[PDB]
């Protein structure tokens, strides 16, 4: 890797891996959560 | 030396809760 080198220049890689399962999330977007409302139909989201 | 295994050894395939039913 010299400054004169264009695809043969040094890139740097990130790959994120989601561990989406059907089991506890904890990491999660900054969408804030409403109170909780029980026997009436309602258009819900649970962890996405 | 040996043993029989018998019917031990199922565990839980994924973490979702099944009830009543013959899953596969």
């Amino acid at each position: 890797f010299q400054p004169t080198n264009v695809g043969y220049q040094p890139y740097r890689v990130v790959v994120l891996s989601f561990e989406l399962l059907h089991a506890p999330a904890t990491v999660c977007g900054p969408k804030k959560s409403t109170n909780l409302v029980k026997n009436k139909c309602v258009n819900f989201n649970f962890n996405g | 030396a040996y043993t029989n295994s018998f019917t031990r050894g199922v565990y839980y395939p994924d973490k979702v809760f099944r009830s009543s039913v013959l899953h596969s």
